[PDB]
């Protein structure tokens, strides 16, 4: 699979902490792209200029290739220190 | 050329992480960094997989940039009030040029890269503390 | 907006000074710099009626430059080694930005200002360390 | 008087650690010539352009005017931190 995990805001609005889908996806975008057309809450979700992505457990720009059993997550502008 | 990475809850003591910090000689610069919560309670939510990795490629890339001694980096993650200290950055090296600089650094970065939310307990509800345009342009000088 | 300024030939322990410098919950940025000896004995001569004194006129002018909350300074005199803590310096402020900045000026002033002098006995005799033009422009961009 | 004192380098040079002056000077600058002329040793000490001045401990500019009941330093460069 591709597993998909969530943080913040995003996790609130998508309303799972974490999915599988279908490793069919050339890059990081192209997986956004089908997962904000699954319905009208994850399009805001996962539409906005400022979201993050970051791919096992690195930071990636959105053009970043996947690869069967990756681990994707997306989430928000980070708060921290 | 030793490295320090701690994400969790516990408090820490700049007292206990100072003297391994300090001890190396050739390490003649010592530099630390606390930031404290700025009444209601914080809760800091995290991406547990990443956190300690993240603060490892930022070190990893100030290392390149700056001639690194001993560096620490702790991060608390959990409920915390104003006051409790939630971060300690320690950088040692040669020249005290360097060890500011990646100080300032390793916290412009951590405050940008590194999967932490914080959110606050208000009379009204939780709210997510606001991700400020500052921090974005003090990472990108770099 | 308590400040402690002290010279002397006596040891400290950033354990002991860091409470102190990080009490006050407004003061949610806390940055500290040590700096050490750089084998031979140093001595740093100095100039008594003049050092406090001159390390107060700095944090003085840092405190009209930055909004900060309490500052600790503390400089050392007489014999010491490398690897020993020669000088502290500890500075608070509401943001990293101000803390790191006063931090860095503090020092920069401190090396073109304060009155002290290190000499060192080699096998050769004693040998008064030069001064660099590297600190004089530091100094120069604040 | 205008009491005068020494460190480091111009302090050995001088050979002394302090000494008294006719407070007879309009300014620092005015004082440090008439030192530097006492002899090669004191001129030598007292000419160097990085040489720095204080009064009442505080560091001053050679422009700085003198006023009877001064203390007056001379010393180089500061090595210290
Ligand atoms: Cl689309
Ligand atoms: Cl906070
Ligand atoms: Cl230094
Ligand atoms: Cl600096
Ligand atoms: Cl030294
Ligand atoms: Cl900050
Ligand atoms: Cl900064
Ligand atoms: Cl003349």
């Amino acid at each position: 699979m591709i597993k998909v995990l969530f943080f913040a805001q995003v996790r609130e609005l998508v309303g799972t902490d974490a999915t599988e889908v279908a490793a069919d996806f050339p890059t990081v975008e192209a997986l956004r792209q089908h997962m904000a057309a699954q319905s009208d809450r994850w399009a805001l979700a996962l539409e906005d200029g400022k979201l993050l992505a970051a791919v096992n457990q690195t930071l990636v720009s959105f053009d970043h290739p996947l690869t069967d059993g990756d681990e994707v997550a997306f989430f928000p502008p980070v708060t921290g220190g | 050329a030793e490295t320090k990475i701690v994400v969790g809850p516990q408090p820490f003591s700049v007292g206990e992480e100072y003297p391994w910090l300090a001890e190396r000689d050739e390490d003649g610069a010592v530099v630390t960094f606390t930031g404290k919560v700025r009444v209601n309670a914080l809760t800091l939510e995290h991406y547990p997989g990443m956190t300690e990795k993240a603060l490892a490629e930022i070190v990893d890339e100030a290392r390149n940039r700056w001639p690194l001694g001993r560096v620490t980096v702790i991060h608390r993650i959990g409920e915390l009030w104003p006051g409790d200290e939630i971060v300690f950055v320690g950088v040692t090296s040669a020249h005290r040029s360097s060890a500011f600089e990646a100080g300032q650094f390793i916290m412009d970065y951590l405050k940008t890269r590194a999967p932490f939310w914080k959110r606050e307990a208000t009379p009204e509800g939780d709210r997510w503390v606001e991700a400020r345009e500052s921090d974005q342009q003090a990472a990108k000088r770099w």
